[PDB]
């Protein structure tokens, strides 16, 4: 519970914009490239997949087959 | 027809009054004066004058 005036709010978000610099090279290199490059996409078989659906050996619950 | 009981009641009241004249001159000046997004009721509000 910050009391009204106490500053320790305004104190700690001064310290986390200062771990919130953007000089921060653990994620805005993550960032850049979210900037710069993309990602791969896979393909589906629609075919293949069934058979290692019967080489699944039980039955997919409701809650995990959605997942 | 002219003169008139003033009892404690009255007089204490008038001298509290009196008390706050000074305090509200005191929040006039904090707040006419600026920085204001940290200001809380308790330091500009002083019980030694009352």
């Amino acid at each position: 519970l910050h009391k009204l005036g106490g500053d320790a709010w305004s104190r700690a978000r001064q310290k986390a914009a200062e771990k919130v610099r953007d000089v921060a090279a653990e994620l805005l290199d993550i960032y850049a490239q979210r900037a710069a490059k993309e990602g791969f996409a896979f393909k589906h078989d629609r075919e293949q997949y069934q058979l290692f659906c019967d080489s699944f050996p039980f039955e997919t619950t409701p809650d995990q087959a959605q997942a | 027809g002219n003169r008139r009981i003033r009892s404690v009641g009255e007089m204490a009241e008038n001298q509290f009054r009196v008390g706050l004249v000074r305090v509200e001159r005191a929040v006039k000046e904090r707040l006419s004066l600026g920085d204001l997004d940290t200001l809380m009721p308790q330091d500009m509000i002083n019980a030694k004058p009352i």
